Formats: structure tokens, C-alpha cells, sequence
DNA sequence: CAATATCCCGAGTACATGCACAGGATGTATATATCTGACACGTGCCTGGAGACTAGGGAGTAATCCCCTTGGCGGTTAAAACGCGGGGGACAGCGCGTACGTGCGTTTAAGCGGTGCTAGAGCTGTCTACGACCAATTGAGCGGCCTCGGCA
């Protein structure tokens, strides 16, 4: 895959810093913020994949994500477990 | 093959409280989570009280323990006011 | 004048829609997961998942960042608000 | 009252560890403040898994096992 | 002869930073982990070593809501520590708000 | 340059530690065991791919002054250092709890057969909620009429 991170386009991170209540965002806070989230998704979906290749499938699937997210405080409710 | 799930509780309990009132089915979702996650913090927490004092069983006190951690407030002296209701209904 | 930023404000806190496009999120999920292994398949379960959960601790972050820039008598955020608020946190 | 006990000296030693110069005389009575509701947190729980076991001491495993629930180990006294 | 104010607070954060040493004294915390117990569970006892565990938390953890603190300090332009400081350290690590 | 302080080195200092010892409880060792689940086999689904198209958004720019940023501000205390107070620190013993052992007997697990609770079924069969549109309201700014204060 290419360069896909830039796909967070600068408006999204927009409406996320909105929804959060903030007034005014410097021009540094879009490339910071890819960079937040981009480590975010690294430590998640490498449990994510542990949990998969655990059972012998290839496919991930909603509880492997759950499970990953379960042990690092971050319990989502709304996908079962 | 059965999947089973507390989604009929839930219902039941809601016609207790809110006779007129109902759930869309994504919010179902959220309390068959919740409920079973508090489930199994009792559990877990019952679990270790009992290997702390070297037990094999998990009697009434070994839960009613588990509550009185794991629950914040005025919710553990409900909670324990509500349980005791239970058990000595069922001891009748 | 500095009334329709604030007008934003509003809206979103009343929506309750995911704020990232999905597309392009979820070729960012494919595109992280490669290094860990090669030729997964993904549940579409699995990918809205994992958005529900970054917009949520992204819109945290921002919640907590907002915080610090007060804190400076500043109204604009700016990165070095973001790196106390995670350094504080502990991450 | 015993809580005036942590004395004036002794919260600045405690920031002095922590690598602060220089302290505004309101922080005396307001770091009394968090000790005060640290302390009451973990002993809620360390009289709790007594009362569980019926004995009515308070042991150091008791307030080891109160501090591992709320996140807060210590290795030193019996993990 | 007598030194420049900040001469003797950076000499104190070279001494206690180096010490591994009990800060608050033995009996003035003794006497306040039973006030607040007693609130819980009338005449209790506590083992010698159970008071010694609460003392080696409790330092741990004020020194380290201090460490966190400062930080909003020396952020905020400051060097000076006050209340406004902790208050903001101790909600973003999401203990009191 | 003087002075307080940290650094550094050798004497003299209890006990801590590492060890040797007796001995006990448990880890081993062998034989037996079924059954977990490994493995093998197909079942059938969705994960994916692959197209056509609009319209939403995204990116870009332009103009600009808000907000940040900086300097210089004036005002008051944490720090410094000392004097000065009482309080944290080191021993004598009581007996109460904790442990631990004994015999206390409550309940669970298991295997038994019967049976009704629940959870997958529908197009169920609608119709709450979901857009879609209309209508009201307030508020703000721009014209317009009219007493009076400073000037000929």
C-alpha cells in the first residue's frame, strides 16, 4: 500500500478537533495528529492479528478487534463480548 | 446451532420500569454487553477472593465481597441491600 | 466575527456520525496490518470496529489538548499541547 | 486534627524529590487534600478484604492486594 | 555571607533526588491512617509491616503527582508550582473530574 | 579572593549472609485412560472484486487582523537564615487474636427422566421515526420623523 495515512484528510481532523470543543487549531496539529493515530492503530491491530493467528484463520474478525481492545482499558461495546 | 444471549432479560426488565418504552435493536446490543462484562468482573474478583483465603468454593460471601470492591458507591449498598433480598426469599 | 467556528461546535456535539471518511480509513487499516502479516482478509465488521474506536479516543485526546491550551490563557491548540497530554497520561 | 501532622517541611522534601524549585504557599493545604483521598481509597478496600476473611487485623497483604486492585502495585512486601 | 534565592532549592533536589529515604515521619502518619480507618470498622488492629506498605505507596505516589505537575508548571511559562497546577495534572489522568 | 559546601579516604564497626545440617512432603515413575480435539472431510458465504455515476467534499486561493507573541511593565512574596519548641525517638510488659487442630455434618456434583423455555424462524405487519417541507419569532440594522447647545 501506498501512502494511505494521508487519506486522513486535514478536514476530518477538523470535525474530530469540533466534536472535541476546541476553537483554533495550528497548522502543526494535522501532521501531529496522523502521527497519533497512526501509533494507535499499530498497538491495536497487532493484537488483533496475535488473537487471529492463534485460531489458524486468515480472516480477522469483530471479536479478535474486541479482545485487543479489551486488554488495554479500551472496552468498546457494541460488537459483542 | 443456539448462539444465546441475555437480549430477553433485558426486555423484561425495561417492561418493569418503562411500560410504554422499547429498544432499537443496536441498542440491544450495548446492554448484552454490558451486562455480561459486569458479569464477569464479579467472576473474576469472587474467583481471587477465594484462592486469597485458600477456598474451594465461592459461597454467597464470596460475591457479596466481590460487589463491595468492584462497585463505586451508593450502588454497593444497594446492590448488597438488593442481593440479601434475593437469598433470603429463596432460603424460604 | 468568530461566531461560525463556534457554530460548528454545535453540530457536532449533536451528531452522532463517524467524522472520517470510511474508505479512506479502512485502506489505512489494510495498509498498517501488512507489516504484521502478509494476505489477511478483513471482517466489515472488524474495520467499523476499529473506527468506532479511534474516533473515540482521537475526540478524547482533543478533549484532554483543550485542557492545556487554557491552562497557557491560549485559545489555539498546538502540538505542544497534544505532547503534554499524552506525556501526562502516560502514553 | 492528625491530618496537620503532614507538616509543612515534609511536603516540600516530597516536591523536592519530584524536582520542584519553587512552591506557592496554597499548596500545603491542598496536597493534604489528595493524601487525604488517597489514603481513604485504598484502606476502603485493604478493611474490605479483611472484614471478608473475618479476622480484625489489618495485614500487609491486605494493603497490597487494595493497592494491586486499584492499579497501583508494589513489589516489597509480597507480590 | 549568604547565598542567591534558587541556590538552595537546586541543592535540595540534588539531595533528596539521590536519597532513597522515608520523607514523612513515622508516628504523625501512623496516627492518620488510623483516623481514617476507624471511620470504616471500629477497633481495628493493624500489623507493623501493613502501616509501613501504606507509607511506601503513599510517598510514591505524591512524588509522582508532583513529577506530573511541574510539567504543567514549566508548560504554562511558570516555574512557581500552585493549585491551578495539580488540579489540571489530576484531571487529565482522570482521578478527581 | 573567601567562604560554605561536596567529595574522598581510612578506622573501626554488628550482623547478614551465605553456608552446612536434619528431615519431610512431594515430585517422580509406571501403568492405565478416555477422550480432547486433531484431522480430516465437505458447505456455503462473504470477502472480495469490478463499473458507472453523481454530488460532496476536498483542495486550492485570497484577504486579513485575531490572536499570538514580545517587551516592558509594577508589585509582592517563597526563599534564606536564623532563632527557638516540642515532639518523634528508644525501652519495660498483657493478653488478645491468630493460628491450628478436631470433629464438626451442609451441600454439590452426578447421573437419573421428563418437558417447556427460548431463540430462530416470518414478510410477520405495519408505522415510529425519518426526512421534507412549511411557518413564527426574535433581533439587528437603516430609514425617517422630531429638542436642544454651541456659534454668527
Amino acid at each position: 500500500l501506498r501512502d494511505n495515512i494521508q487519506g486522513i484528510t486535514k478536514p476530518a481532523i477538523r470535525r474530530l478537533a469540533r466534536r472535541g470543543g476546541v476553537k483554533r487549531i495550528s497548522g502543526l496539529i494535522y501532521e501531529e495528529t496522523r502521527g497519533v493515530l497512526k501509533v494507535f492503530l499499530e498497538n491495536v491491530i497487532r493484537d488483533a492479528v496475535t488473537y487471529t493467528e492463534h485460531a489458524k484463520r486468515k480472516t480477522v474478525t469483530a471479536m479478535d478487534v474486541v479482545y485487543a481492545l479489551k486488554r488495554q482499558g479500551r472496552t468498546l461495546y457494541g460488537f459483542g463480548g | 446451532s443456539r448462539k444465546e444471549s441475555y437480549s430477553i432479560y433485558v426486555y423484561k426488565v425495561l417492561k418493569q420500569v418503562h411500560p410504554d418504552t422499547g429498544i432499537s435493536s443496536k441498542a440491544m446490543g450495548i446492554m448484552n454487553s454490558f451486562v455480561n462484562d459486569i458479569f464477569e468482573r464479579i467472576a473474576g474478583e469472587a474467583s481471587r477472593l477465594a484462592h486469597y483465603n485458600k477456598r474451594s468454593t465461592i459461597t454467597s460471601r464470596e460475591i457479596q465481597t466481590a460487589v463491595r470492591l468492584l462497585l463505586p458507591g451508593e450502588l454497593a449498598k444497594h446492590a448488597v441491600s438488593e442481593g440479601t433480598k434475593a437469598v433470603t426469599k429463596y432460603t424460604s | 466575527p468568530g461566531t461560525v467556528a463556534l457554530r460548528e461546535i454545535r453540530r457536532y456535539q449533536k451528531s452522532t456520525e463517524l467524522l472520517i471518511r470510511k474508505l479512506p480509513f479502512q485502506r489505512l487499516v489494510r495498509e498498517i496490518a501488512q507489516d504484521f502479516k502478509t494476505d489477511l482478509r478483513f471482517q466489515s465488521s472488524a474495520v467499523m470496529a476499529l473506527q468506532e474506536a479511534c474516533e473515540a479516543y482521537l475526540v478524547g485526546l482533543f478533549e484532554d489538548t483543550n485542557l492545556c491550551a487554557i491552562h497557557a490563557k491560549r485559545v489555539t491548540i498546538m502540538p505542544k499541547d497534544i505532547q503534554l497530554a499524552r506525556r501526562i497520561r502516560g502514553e
